[PDB]
Protein backbone atom coordinates (compact mmCIF):
# COMPACT_ATOMS: atom_id res chain seq x y z
CA UNK A 1 0.00 0.00 0.00
CA UNK A 2 3.06 2.23 -0.39
CA UNK A 3 2.14 5.40 -2.28
CA UNK A 4 4.00 8.36 -3.78
CA UNK A 5 1.59 11.29 -3.26
CA UNK A 6 3.75 14.44 -3.60
CA UNK A 7 0.50 16.45 -3.76
CA UNK A 8 1.67 19.82 -2.42
CA UNK A 9 4.56 22.26 -2.77
CA UNK A 10 4.11 23.52 0.81
CA UNK A 11 6.08 22.65 3.94
CA UNK A 12 4.82 21.35 7.29
CA UNK A 13 6.47 23.19 10.17
CA UNK A 14 5.48 20.89 13.06
CA UNK A 15 7.68 17.99 11.94
CA UNK A 16 10.61 20.30 11.18
CA UNK A 17 10.38 22.02 14.57
CA UNK A 18 10.06 18.72 16.44
CA UNK A 19 13.09 17.24 14.69
CA UNK A 20 15.17 20.39 15.22
CA UNK A 21 14.42 20.41 18.95
CA UNK A 22 15.06 16.66 19.25
CA UNK A 23 18.48 17.17 17.61
CA UNK A 24 19.58 20.28 19.53
CA UNK A 25 18.65 18.62 22.81
CA UNK A 26 20.96 15.79 21.76
CA UNK A 27 23.90 17.98 20.76
CA UNK A 28 23.89 19.94 24.02
CA UNK A 29 23.27 16.76 26.02
CA UNK B 1 67.49 33.98 1.72
CA UNK B 2 63.66 33.81 1.93
CA UNK B 3 63.40 36.89 -0.33
CA UNK B 4 62.99 34.79 -3.49
CA UNK B 5 59.78 33.15 -2.19
CA UNK B 6 57.81 36.14 -0.88
CA UNK B 7 58.62 38.23 -3.97
CA UNK B 8 57.92 35.61 -6.65
CA UNK B 9 54.47 34.96 -5.16
CA UNK B 10 53.82 38.73 -5.32
CA UNK B 11 54.74 39.14 -8.99
CA UNK B 12 52.78 36.04 -9.99
CA UNK B 13 49.73 37.55 -8.23
CA UNK B 14 49.89 41.14 -9.49
CA UNK B 15 49.60 39.88 -13.08
CA UNK B 16 46.55 37.84 -12.08
CA UNK B 17 45.03 40.92 -10.46
CA UNK B 18 45.59 43.17 -13.48
CA UNK B 19 44.17 40.54 -15.85
CA UNK B 20 41.07 40.21 -13.67
CA UNK B 21 40.66 43.99 -13.48
CA UNK B 22 41.00 44.25 -17.27
CA UNK B 23 38.19 41.72 -17.67
CA UNK B 24 36.09 43.60 -15.11
CA UNK B 25 36.52 46.87 -17.00
CA UNK B 26 35.66 44.99 -20.18
CA UNK B 27 32.34 43.63 -18.90
CA UNK B 28 30.74 46.78 -17.47
CA UNK B 29 30.49 49.43 -20.18
CA UNK B 30 29.11 52.94 -19.73
CA UNK B 31 26.76 52.57 -22.72
CA UNK B 32 24.64 50.06 -20.79
CA UNK B 33 23.05 52.15 -18.03
CA UNK B 34 21.35 54.68 -20.30
CA UNK B 35 19.97 51.94 -22.57
CA UNK B 36 18.15 50.28 -19.67
CA UNK B 37 17.15 53.63 -18.17
CA UNK B 38 15.43 54.88 -21.33
CA UNK B 39 13.69 51.55 -21.91
CA UNK B 40 12.45 51.45 -18.31
CA UNK B 41 11.20 55.04 -18.43
CA UNK B 42 9.41 54.33 -21.70
CA UNK B 43 7.59 51.22 -20.50
CA UNK B 44 7.05 51.56 -16.73
CA UNK B 45 6.91 55.32 -16.07
CA UNK B 46 4.20 56.49 -18.47
CA UNK B 47 0.47 56.76 -17.72
CA UNK B 48 -1.77 54.16 -19.32
CA UNK B 49 -3.91 56.88 -20.92
CA UNK B 50 -4.13 60.66 -21.17
CA UNK B 51 -6.91 60.66 -18.54
CA UNK B 52 -5.67 58.23 -15.87
CA UNK B 53 -2.37 58.56 -14.02
CA UNK B 54 -1.62 54.90 -13.21
CA UNK B 55 1.60 53.69 -14.82
CA UNK B 56 2.72 50.05 -14.96
CA UNK B 57 4.34 49.92 -11.52
CA UNK B 58 1.11 51.14 -9.87
CA UNK B 59 -1.44 48.67 -11.23
CA UNK B 60 -4.23 48.04 -8.73
CA UNK B 61 -6.90 46.15 -10.69
CA UNK B 62 -7.31 43.62 -13.45
CA UNK B 63 -9.19 46.23 -15.50
CA UNK B 64 -6.19 48.57 -15.39
CA UNK B 65 -4.12 45.79 -16.98
CA UNK B 66 -6.37 45.83 -20.03
CA UNK B 67 -5.85 49.60 -20.18
CA UNK B 68 -2.09 49.02 -20.14
CA UNK B 69 -2.07 46.30 -22.80
CA UNK B 70 -3.98 48.35 -25.40
CA UNK B 71 -2.43 51.63 -24.37
CA UNK B 72 1.02 52.56 -23.11
CA UNK B 73 2.26 49.13 -24.23
CA UNK B 74 1.42 49.35 -27.93
CA UNK B 75 2.25 53.06 -27.79
CA UNK B 76 5.84 52.12 -26.95
CA UNK B 77 6.39 48.94 -28.95
CA UNK B 78 5.37 50.21 -32.40
CA UNK B 79 6.87 53.42 -33.81
CA UNK B 80 6.37 54.90 -37.27
CA UNK B 81 9.65 55.36 -39.13
CA UNK B 82 10.75 58.81 -40.27
CA UNK B 83 7.03 47.06 -41.81
CA UNK B 84 9.74 47.03 -39.16
CA UNK B 85 9.57 49.04 -35.93
CA UNK B 86 12.40 51.05 -34.37
CA UNK B 87 11.55 51.84 -30.76
CA UNK B 88 13.64 55.00 -30.42
CA UNK B 89 14.48 55.19 -34.14
CA UNK B 90 17.55 53.27 -32.95
CA UNK B 91 16.39 50.11 -31.16
CA UNK B 92 14.94 47.52 -33.55
CA UNK B 93 12.02 45.41 -32.32
CA UNK B 94 12.97 41.99 -33.68
CA UNK B 95 10.31 39.30 -33.87
CA UNK B 96 6.87 39.46 -32.26
CA UNK B 97 5.86 39.76 -28.61
CA UNK B 98 4.29 36.89 -26.68
CA UNK B 99 1.69 37.04 -23.91
CA UNK B 100 1.12 34.00 -21.70
CA UNK B 101 -1.37 33.20 -18.93
CA UNK B 102 -1.29 30.79 -15.98
CA UNK B 103 -4.61 29.76 -14.46
CA UNK B 104 -6.15 27.30 -12.01
CA UNK B 105 -9.42 25.36 -12.11
CA UNK B 106 -12.65 25.84 -10.20
CA UNK B 107 -13.15 23.38 -7.38
CA UNK B 108 -9.46 23.11 -6.54
CA UNK B 109 -10.37 24.22 -3.01
CA UNK B 110 -13.14 23.09 -0.65
CA UNK B 111 -15.71 25.45 0.86
CA UNK B 112 -17.13 24.33 4.23
CA UNK B 113 -20.63 22.85 4.21
CA UNK B 114 -21.84 25.40 6.78
CA UNK B 115 -21.65 28.31 4.31
CA UNK B 116 -21.60 26.29 1.08
CA UNK B 117 -24.85 27.97 0.01
CA UNK B 118 -23.52 31.50 -0.51
CA UNK B 119 -20.13 30.53 -2.00
CA UNK B 120 -20.55 29.03 -5.46
CA UNK B 121 -16.99 28.40 -6.68
CA UNK B 122 -13.48 28.81 -5.31
CA UNK B 123 -10.00 28.85 -6.86
CA UNK B 124 -6.96 27.68 -4.91
CA UNK B 125 -3.57 29.36 -4.73
CA UNK B 126 -1.15 28.59 -7.53
CA UNK B 127 0.52 25.19 -7.47
CA UNK B 128 1.51 22.79 -10.24
CA UNK B 129 -0.71 20.13 -8.66
CA UNK B 130 -3.78 22.37 -9.09
CA UNK B 131 -3.15 23.97 -12.49
CA UNK B 132 -5.85 24.07 -15.15
CA UNK B 133 -5.17 22.08 -18.32
CA UNK B 134 -8.47 22.19 -20.23
CA UNK B 135 -9.74 24.35 -23.10
CA UNK B 136 -11.91 27.31 -22.16
CA UNK B 137 -13.92 29.94 -23.96
CA UNK B 138 -14.15 29.76 -27.75
CA UNK B 139 -11.77 26.89 -28.52
CA UNK B 140 -10.45 28.16 -31.85
CA UNK B 141 -6.81 29.22 -31.51
CA UNK B 142 -3.77 28.63 -29.34
CA UNK B 143 -4.74 31.18 -26.68
CA UNK B 144 -7.50 28.88 -25.37
CA UNK B 145 -5.66 25.53 -25.39
CA UNK B 146 -3.09 24.33 -22.87
CA UNK B 147 0.42 23.69 -24.20
CA UNK B 148 3.10 21.78 -22.30
CA UNK B 149 6.33 23.28 -21.01
CA UNK B 150 8.43 21.20 -23.41
CA UNK B 151 6.37 22.55 -26.32
CA UNK B 152 7.14 26.16 -25.32
CA UNK B 153 10.84 25.73 -24.46
CA UNK B 154 10.00 27.45 -21.18
CA UNK B 155 11.32 27.35 -17.63
CA UNK B 156 10.42 28.42 -14.11
CA UNK B 157 10.65 32.03 -13.00
CA UNK B 158 10.51 32.29 -9.18
CA UNK B 159 8.18 35.26 -8.96
CA UNK B 160 7.44 37.29 -5.86
CA UNK B 161 4.63 35.06 -4.57
CA UNK B 162 5.36 31.64 -6.08
CA UNK B 163 7.57 29.84 -8.62
CA UNK B 164 5.57 29.81 -11.84
CA UNK B 165 5.86 27.18 -14.55
CA UNK B 166 6.74 27.70 -18.21
CA UNK B 167 3.59 26.23 -19.73
CA UNK B 168 0.26 27.94 -20.22
CA UNK B 169 -2.07 29.67 -22.65
CA UNK B 170 0.02 31.84 -24.96
CA UNK B 171 -0.70 34.07 -27.94
CA UNK B 172 1.79 35.66 -30.34
CA UNK B 173 1.04 39.27 -31.22
CA UNK B 174 1.68 40.77 -34.65
CA UNK B 175 4.39 42.86 -36.33
CA UNK B 176 2.13 45.90 -36.82
CA UNK B 177 -0.01 47.83 -34.36
CA UNK B 178 -3.13 47.64 -36.54
CA UNK B 179 -3.18 43.85 -36.06
CA UNK B 180 -1.94 43.60 -32.47
CA UNK B 181 -4.69 45.99 -31.40
CA UNK B 182 -7.30 43.79 -33.07
CA UNK B 183 -5.86 40.65 -31.45
CA UNK B 184 -5.86 42.22 -27.98
CA UNK B 185 -9.40 43.54 -28.49
CA UNK B 186 -10.55 40.03 -29.45
CA UNK B 187 -8.83 38.67 -26.33
CA UNK B 188 -10.59 41.24 -24.16
CA UNK B 189 -14.02 40.67 -25.72
CA UNK B 190 -14.22 36.94 -24.96
CA UNK B 191 -13.05 37.16 -21.35
CA UNK B 192 -9.50 35.77 -21.22
CA UNK B 193 -8.45 37.01 -17.77
CA UNK B 194 -11.22 35.69 -15.54
CA UNK B 195 -11.07 35.09 -11.78
CA UNK B 196 -9.00 31.93 -12.29
CA UNK B 197 -5.88 33.54 -13.74
CA UNK B 198 -2.76 33.52 -11.57
CA UNK B 199 -0.04 35.18 -13.68
CA UNK B 200 0.48 36.94 -16.99
CA UNK B 201 3.84 37.43 -18.74
CA UNK B 202 4.87 39.69 -21.62
CA UNK B 203 8.20 39.13 -23.39
CA UNK B 204 10.07 40.81 -26.26
CA UNK B 205 13.59 41.88 -27.20
CA UNK B 206 15.48 44.60 -29.09
CA UNK B 207 18.85 45.00 -30.82
CA UNK B 208 20.10 48.62 -31.24
CA UNK B 209 22.74 48.03 -33.91
CA UNK B 210 24.58 51.29 -33.08
CA UNK B 211 26.24 49.51 -30.16
CA UNK B 212 26.09 45.75 -30.58
CA UNK B 213 23.97 44.95 -27.53
CA UNK B 214 20.65 43.11 -27.27
CA UNK B 215 18.12 43.80 -24.53
CA UNK B 216 15.48 41.28 -23.43
CA UNK B 217 12.35 42.55 -21.68
CA UNK B 218 9.98 40.65 -19.40
CA UNK B 219 6.92 42.13 -17.67
CA UNK B 220 5.04 40.15 -15.04
CA UNK B 221 1.80 40.89 -13.20
CA UNK B 222 0.59 38.20 -10.81
CA UNK B 223 -2.87 38.12 -9.27
CA UNK B 224 -2.78 36.38 -5.87
CA UNK B 225 -5.68 34.27 -4.69
CA UNK B 226 -6.57 36.99 -2.15
CA UNK B 227 -7.14 39.70 -4.76
CA UNK B 228 -4.96 42.50 -6.06
CA UNK B 229 -2.19 42.79 -8.64
CA UNK B 230 1.57 42.63 -8.09
CA UNK B 231 3.61 43.96 -11.05
CA UNK B 232 7.25 43.20 -11.77
CA UNK B 233 9.77 43.87 -14.53
CA UNK B 234 13.19 42.84 -15.84
CA UNK B 235 15.49 44.39 -18.46
CA UNK B 236 18.72 42.56 -19.33
CA UNK B 237 21.22 43.90 -21.90
CA UNK B 238 22.74 40.75 -23.41
CA UNK B 239 25.51 40.59 -26.01
CA UNK B 240 25.58 37.61 -28.37
CA UNK B 241 27.63 38.63 -31.44
CA UNK B 242 30.67 39.50 -29.33
CA UNK B 243 33.47 38.83 -31.86
CA UNK B 244 33.08 42.01 -33.92
CA UNK B 245 35.84 44.50 -32.98
CA UNK B 246 39.51 44.39 -31.99
CA UNK B 247 38.76 45.04 -28.32
CA UNK B 248 36.71 41.84 -28.38
CA UNK B 249 39.78 39.92 -29.54
CA UNK B 250 41.82 41.53 -26.76
CA UNK B 251 39.22 40.51 -24.19
CA UNK B 252 39.20 36.95 -25.56
CA UNK B 253 42.98 36.81 -25.14
CA UNK B 254 42.54 38.08 -21.58
CA UNK B 255 40.05 35.29 -20.84
CA UNK B 256 42.49 32.70 -22.20
CA UNK B 257 45.25 34.13 -20.01
CA UNK B 258 42.89 34.03 -17.02
CA UNK B 259 42.19 30.35 -17.69
CA UNK B 260 45.92 29.61 -17.78
CA UNK B 261 46.37 31.47 -14.49
CA UNK B 262 43.60 29.45 -12.86
CA UNK B 263 45.22 26.22 -14.06
CA UNK B 264 48.55 27.40 -12.63
CA UNK B 265 46.92 28.23 -9.29
CA UNK B 266 45.22 24.82 -9.21
CA UNK B 267 48.48 22.96 -9.73
CA UNK B 268 50.47 25.19 -7.36
CA UNK B 269 47.82 24.72 -4.66
CA UNK B 270 47.54 20.95 -5.08
CA UNK B 271 51.35 20.77 -4.83
CA UNK B 272 51.01 21.95 -1.21
CA UNK B 273 48.60 19.16 -0.18
CA UNK B 274 50.27 15.74 -0.61
CA UNK B 275 53.88 16.77 -1.29
CA UNK B 276 53.70 18.98 1.81
CA UNK B 277 51.61 19.33 4.97
CA UNK B 278 48.05 18.00 4.93
CA UNK B 279 44.95 19.16 6.80
CA UNK B 280 46.55 22.59 7.25
CA UNK B 281 43.15 24.28 7.21
CA UNK B 282 43.61 26.34 10.39
CA UNK B 283 45.19 29.19 8.44
CA UNK B 284 42.39 31.19 6.72
CA UNK B 285 44.90 32.05 3.98
CA UNK B 286 44.67 28.58 2.45
CA UNK B 287 40.93 28.30 3.10
CA UNK B 288 40.58 31.39 0.88
CA UNK B 289 42.61 30.20 -2.12
CA UNK B 290 40.36 27.15 -2.41
CA UNK B 291 37.33 29.46 -2.49
CA UNK B 292 38.88 31.57 -5.25
CA UNK B 293 39.84 28.52 -7.29
CA UNK B 294 36.41 26.90 -6.92
CA UNK B 295 34.58 30.10 -7.84
CA UNK B 296 36.83 30.68 -10.85
CA UNK B 297 36.29 27.12 -12.09
CA UNK B 298 32.53 27.53 -11.67
CA UNK B 299 32.65 30.82 -13.59
CA UNK B 300 34.62 29.22 -16.43
CA UNK B 301 32.13 26.36 -16.62
CA UNK B 302 29.14 28.72 -16.60
CA UNK B 303 30.65 30.83 -19.36
CA UNK B 304 31.37 27.77 -21.51
CA UNK B 305 27.82 26.49 -21.01
CA UNK B 306 26.18 29.84 -21.77
CA UNK B 307 28.30 30.51 -24.88
CA UNK B 308 28.21 26.95 -26.25
CA UNK B 309 24.39 26.95 -26.55
CA UNK B 310 23.57 29.89 -28.83
CA UNK B 311 21.43 27.97 -31.32
CA UNK B 312 18.42 30.17 -30.50
CA UNK B 313 19.99 33.14 -32.29
CA UNK B 314 20.74 31.19 -35.48
CA UNK B 315 17.30 29.56 -35.38
CA UNK B 316 15.62 32.97 -35.11
CA UNK B 317 17.87 34.47 -37.79
CA UNK B 318 16.85 31.74 -40.23
CA UNK B 319 13.17 32.74 -39.92
CA UNK B 320 12.70 36.29 -38.61
CA UNK B 321 8.88 36.32 -38.31
CA UNK B 322 8.65 34.35 -35.04
CA UNK B 323 9.21 34.98 -31.35
CA UNK B 324 12.94 35.11 -30.43
CA UNK B 325 13.36 32.96 -27.31
CA UNK B 326 16.20 34.70 -25.49
CA UNK B 327 14.85 34.19 -21.96
CA UNK B 328 17.39 31.47 -21.11
CA UNK B 329 20.54 33.42 -21.98
CA UNK B 330 19.41 36.32 -19.79
CA UNK B 331 19.42 33.96 -16.78
CA UNK B 332 22.93 32.61 -17.28
CA UNK B 333 24.13 36.17 -17.85
CA UNK B 334 22.83 37.10 -14.40
CA UNK B 335 24.44 34.05 -12.79
CA UNK B 336 27.76 34.77 -14.50
CA UNK B 337 27.66 38.39 -13.33
CA UNK B 338 27.02 37.35 -9.73
CA UNK B 339 29.82 34.76 -9.72
CA UNK B 340 32.30 37.16 -11.34
CA UNK B 341 31.47 39.91 -8.85
CA UNK B 342 32.00 37.61 -5.86
CA UNK B 343 35.25 36.24 -7.31
CA UNK B 344 36.58 39.77 -7.87
CA UNK B 345 35.69 40.70 -4.29
CA UNK B 346 37.57 37.72 -2.87
CA UNK B 347 40.62 38.26 -5.10
CA UNK B 348 40.78 41.84 -3.83
CA UNK B 349 40.45 40.65 -0.22
CA UNK B 350 43.38 38.25 -0.76
CA UNK B 351 45.70 41.29 -0.97
CA UNK B 352 45.97 41.44 2.84
CA UNK B 353 48.42 38.53 2.80
CA UNK B 354 51.19 40.70 1.35
CA UNK B 355 51.09 43.88 3.49
CA UNK B 356 53.45 43.34 6.42
CA UNK B 357 56.41 45.39 5.20
CA UNK B 358 57.01 47.17 8.53
CA UNK B 359 56.13 47.16 12.21
CA UNK B 360 53.23 49.62 12.05
CA UNK B 361 51.32 47.22 9.77
CA UNK B 362 52.32 44.03 11.58
CA UNK B 363 50.93 45.54 14.79
CA UNK B 364 47.55 46.19 13.17
CA UNK B 365 47.48 42.73 11.59
CA UNK B 366 48.27 41.11 14.94
CA UNK B 367 45.62 43.24 16.66
CA UNK B 368 43.04 42.11 14.11
CA UNK B 369 44.11 38.47 14.44
CA UNK B 370 44.18 38.32 18.26
CA UNK B 371 40.69 39.81 18.79
CA UNK B 372 38.95 37.61 16.22
CA UNK B 373 38.18 34.86 18.74
CA UNK B 374 36.72 37.24 21.33
CA UNK B 375 34.64 39.02 18.69
CA UNK B 376 33.34 35.67 17.44
CA UNK B 377 32.48 34.69 21.00
CA UNK B 378 30.46 37.86 21.55
CA UNK B 379 28.82 37.89 18.12
CA UNK B 380 26.83 34.75 18.98
CA UNK B 381 25.35 36.32 22.11
CA UNK B 382 24.65 39.49 20.12
CA UNK B 383 22.91 37.75 17.23
CA UNK B 384 20.79 35.46 19.43
CA UNK B 385 19.11 38.51 20.97
CA UNK B 386 19.05 40.16 17.54
CA UNK B 387 17.11 37.22 16.10
CA UNK B 388 14.82 37.16 19.14
CA UNK B 389 13.90 40.78 18.46
CA UNK B 390 13.47 40.03 14.75
CA UNK B 391 11.05 37.17 15.38
CA UNK B 392 9.11 39.19 17.96
CA UNK B 393 8.66 42.00 15.44
CA UNK B 394 7.69 39.50 12.74
CA UNK B 395 4.98 37.91 14.87
CA UNK B 396 3.55 41.15 16.26
CA UNK B 397 3.83 43.71 13.45
CA UNK B 398 4.40 41.33 10.55
CA UNK B 399 0.85 41.61 9.23
CA UNK B 400 0.18 45.35 8.96
CA UNK B 401 3.50 47.19 8.61
CA UNK B 402 5.08 45.83 5.41
CA UNK B 403 8.55 46.53 6.76
CA UNK B 404 8.27 43.43 8.95
CA UNK B 405 6.27 41.45 6.38
CA UNK B 406 8.85 38.64 6.27
CA UNK B 407 11.75 37.50 8.43
CA UNK B 408 14.37 38.92 6.06
CA UNK B 409 12.52 42.24 6.06
CA UNK B 410 12.62 42.25 9.86
CA UNK B 411 16.38 41.66 9.84
CA UNK B 412 17.04 44.40 7.29
CA UNK B 413 14.72 46.82 9.08
CA UNK B 414 16.60 46.26 12.33
CA UNK B 415 19.91 46.86 10.56
CA UNK B 416 18.51 50.12 9.19
CA UNK B 417 17.38 51.04 12.71
CA UNK B 418 20.99 50.54 13.83
CA UNK B 419 22.04 52.85 10.99
CA UNK B 420 19.40 55.27 12.25
CA UNK B 421 17.54 55.32 8.92
CA UNK B 422 13.93 54.34 9.62
CA UNK B 423 11.71 56.04 12.20
CA UNK B 424 8.83 54.64 14.23
CA UNK B 425 6.08 56.79 12.70
CA UNK B 426 4.36 53.67 11.32
CA UNK B 427 5.12 51.15 14.08
CA UNK B 428 2.97 52.97 16.64
CA UNK B 429 -0.34 52.67 14.79
CA UNK B 430 0.30 48.98 14.10
CA UNK B 431 0.10 48.36 17.86
CA UNK B 432 -0.57 51.19 20.30
CA UNK B 433 0.92 49.40 23.32
CA UNK B 434 3.84 47.44 21.81
CA UNK B 435 4.69 50.04 19.17
CA UNK B 436 6.85 52.44 21.18
CA UNK B 437 8.02 49.83 23.71
CA UNK B 438 9.68 47.73 21.01
CA UNK B 439 11.40 50.72 19.40
CA UNK B 440 12.71 52.35 22.58
CA UNK B 441 13.78 49.09 24.23
CA UNK B 442 15.52 47.88 21.07
CA UNK B 443 17.40 51.16 20.69
CA UNK B 444 18.35 51.21 24.38
CA UNK B 445 19.60 47.62 24.50
CA UNK B 446 21.24 47.50 21.05
CA UNK B 447 22.67 50.98 20.55
CA UNK B 448 24.68 51.76 23.68
CA UNK B 449 24.75 48.64 25.87
CA UNK B 450 25.39 45.65 23.62
CA UNK B 451 26.79 47.71 20.75
CA UNK B 452 29.61 49.17 22.86
CA UNK B 453 31.03 45.78 23.81
CA UNK B 454 32.63 45.49 20.37
CA UNK B 455 34.33 48.84 20.92
CA UNK B 456 35.47 47.80 24.40
CA UNK B 457 36.90 44.49 23.18
CA UNK B 458 38.71 46.07 20.23
CA UNK B 459 40.18 48.93 22.26
CA UNK B 460 41.33 46.62 25.05
CA UNK B 461 42.92 44.14 22.65
CA UNK B 462 44.74 46.87 20.74
CA UNK B 463 46.11 48.37 23.95
CA UNK B 464 47.24 44.94 25.16
CA UNK B 465 48.98 44.09 21.88
CA UNK B 466 50.80 47.42 21.72
CA UNK B 467 51.88 47.06 25.35
CA UNK B 468 53.18 43.53 24.79
CA UNK B 469 55.18 44.37 21.65
CA UNK B 470 56.56 47.47 23.40
CA UNK B 471 57.66 45.43 26.42
CA UNK B 472 59.24 42.89 24.06
CA UNK B 473 61.43 45.66 22.61
CA UNK B 474 62.30 46.98 26.09
CA UNK B 475 64.85 44.19 26.66
CA UNK B 476 67.20 45.00 23.76
C1 LIG C 1 -16.67 25.54 -11.26
O1 LIG C 1 -17.15 24.38 -10.56
C2 LIG C 1 -18.15 24.66 -9.57
C3 LIG C 1 -18.47 23.35 -8.89
O2 LIG C 1 -17.35 22.86 -8.17
C4 LIG C 1 -19.37 25.30 -10.23
O3 LIG C 1 -20.32 25.63 -9.23
C5 LIG C 1 -18.95 26.55 -10.99
O4 LIG C 1 -20.06 27.09 -11.70
C6 LIG C 1 -17.83 26.23 -11.98
N1 LIG C 1 -17.39 27.43 -12.66
C7 LIG C 1 -17.77 27.74 -13.90
C8 LIG C 1 -17.22 29.02 -14.46
O5 LIG C 1 -18.52 27.03 -14.55
C1 LIG D 1 -11.89 32.07 -33.26
O1 LIG D 1 -11.42 33.23 -33.89
C2 LIG D 1 -11.97 33.38 -35.20
C3 LIG D 1 -11.25 34.54 -35.84
O2 LIG D 1 -11.89 34.95 -37.04
C4 LIG D 1 -13.48 33.58 -35.11
O3 LIG D 1 -14.13 32.67 -35.99
C5 LIG D 1 -14.01 33.42 -33.69
O4 LIG D 1 -13.79 34.61 -32.95
C6 LIG D 1 -13.37 32.23 -32.93
N1 LIG D 1 -14.13 31.01 -33.13
C7 LIG D 1 -14.13 30.26 -34.24
C8 LIG D 1 -15.00 29.04 -34.20
O5 LIG D 1 -13.48 30.55 -35.23
C1 LIG E 1 10.55 25.36 -29.16
O1 LIG E 1 11.82 25.14 -29.80
C2 LIG E 1 11.74 24.42 -31.04
C3 LIG E 1 13.16 24.21 -31.51
O2 LIG E 1 13.84 23.27 -30.70
C4 LIG E 1 10.90 25.21 -32.04
O3 LIG E 1 10.78 24.47 -33.25
C5 LIG E 1 9.52 25.47 -31.45
O4 LIG E 1 8.76 26.29 -32.33
C6 LIG E 1 9.64 26.16 -30.09
N1 LIG E 1 8.32 26.34 -29.50
C7 LIG E 1 7.51 27.36 -29.82
C8 LIG E 1 6.19 27.39 -29.11
O5 LIG E 1 7.84 28.22 -30.63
Amino acid sequence: RFVFPEPTADVNYIVMLTCAVCLVTYMVM
Amino acid sequence: KYLKSVLRELVTYLLFLIVLCILTYGMMSSNVYYYTRMMSQLFLDTPVSKTEKTNFKTLSSMEDFWKFTEGSLLDGLYWKMQNRSFIFYENLLLGVPRIRQLRVRNGSCSIPQDLRDEIKECYDVYSVSSEDRAPFGPRNGTAWIYTSEKDLNGSSHWGIIATYSGAGYYLDLSRTREETAAQVASLKKNVWLDRGTRATFIDFSVYNANINLFCVVRLLVEFPATGGVIPSWQFQPLKLIRYVTTFDFFLAACEIIFCFFIFYYVVEEILEIRIHKLHYFRSFWNCLDVVIVVLSVVAIGINIYRTSNVEVLLQFLEDQNTFPNFEHLAYWQIQFNNIAAVTVFFVWIKLFKFINFNRTMSQLSTTMSRCAKDLFGFAIMFFIIFLAYAQLAYLVFGTQVDDFSTFQECIFTQFRIILGDINFAEIEEANRVLGPIYFTTFVFFMFFILLNMFLAIINDTYSEVKSDLAQQKAEM
